[PDB]
């Protein structure tokens, strides 16, 4: 989650 | 013998005679940008690029394509990243993406530097590439967010990241997709891509027409309700970005 762009 | 094109999702393709058993295995395989021009053409092994030297497509006759080498000794391979090393040539441009974007101060306060666009494109048009080191979610989302500016999420199991110094391009300017900055309001998105010198990352595309010297951004997609997970000027910036929605 301190990443951009993931898939929630 | 005749030709065979083998396209990526993403729009890139390798293009040439297949071996007895359908690989792409010989002297004349190509890959060849979204562009359709731009193209790195010579030695591949089942696909995988082992020396491919610039070139431009000058045009196709019954399905095979006709290159032309660009002058100079501009050569390049498969070199994928590991959780260490970000790339055997740090300072070797991506010839395609060089031509599309550079680098210049943001024009969003306080942001540092951007990512902008050398010409007019239009939407869906791939303009950079977001190659790094892969690491892990473990690591990534149990150490601080000040070590988190360039990280992006490439699947279940991967983080993309351009961890300093090599986020600065005087030390490496191999692909330059981490130099894009943020909005809500966004021009371009991230996508999946498969580089033959990368291998599979992301890439930044045009979601409309951008104009020459257009600052390009994306949405960096950080959760908002786990307030947000994210760093300080995003959760600043995403109060504003709300205010304005009513
Ligand atoms: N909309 C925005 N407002 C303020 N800072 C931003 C921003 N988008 C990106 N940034 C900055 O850029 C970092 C991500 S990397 C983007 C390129 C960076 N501006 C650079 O000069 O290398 C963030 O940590 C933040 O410092």
């Amino acid at each position: 989650s301190k990443s951009k762009d993931r898939k929630y | 013998h005749g030709v065979c094109w083998i396209y990526y999702p993403d729009g890139g393709s390798l293009v040439g005679e297949v071996n007895e058993d359908g690989e792409m295995t010989g002297e004349k395989i190509a890959y060849v940008y979204p562009d359709e021009r731009t193209a790195l053409y010579g030695k591949f092994i089942d696909g995988e690029m082992i020396e491919g030297k610039l070139a431009t497509l000058m045009s196709t006759e019954e399905g095979r394509p006709h290159f032309e080498l660009m002058p100079g000794n501009s050569v390049y391979h498969f070199d994928k990243s590991t959780s260490s090393c970000i790339s055997t040539n740090a300072l070797l441009p991506d010839p395609y993406e060089s031509e599309r974007v550079y680098v210049a101060e943001s024009l969003i306060s306080s942001a540092g530097e951007g990512l902008f666009s050398k010409v007019a494109v239009g939407p869906n048009t791939v303009m950079s590439f977001y190659n790094g080191v892969r690491i892990t979610h473990q690591e990534v989302d149990s150490r601080d967010w000040a070590l988190n500016g360039n990280t992006l999420s490439l699947d279940e199991e991967t983080v993309i990241d351009v961890p300093e110094p090599y986020n600065h391009v005087s030390k490496y300017c191999a692909s330059l997709g981490h130099k894009a900055n943020h909005s809500f309001t966004p021009n371009c998105i991230y996508d999946m891509f498969v580089h033959p010198r990368f291998g599979p990352i992301k890439c930044i595309r045009t979601l409309r027409a951008v104009e020459a010297d257009e600052e390009l951004t994306v949405a960096y997609g950080y959760d908002h309700s786990p307030g947000p997970e994210a760093p300080e000027w995003y959760q600043v910036e995403l109060k504003a970005f709300q205010a304005t929605q009513q």
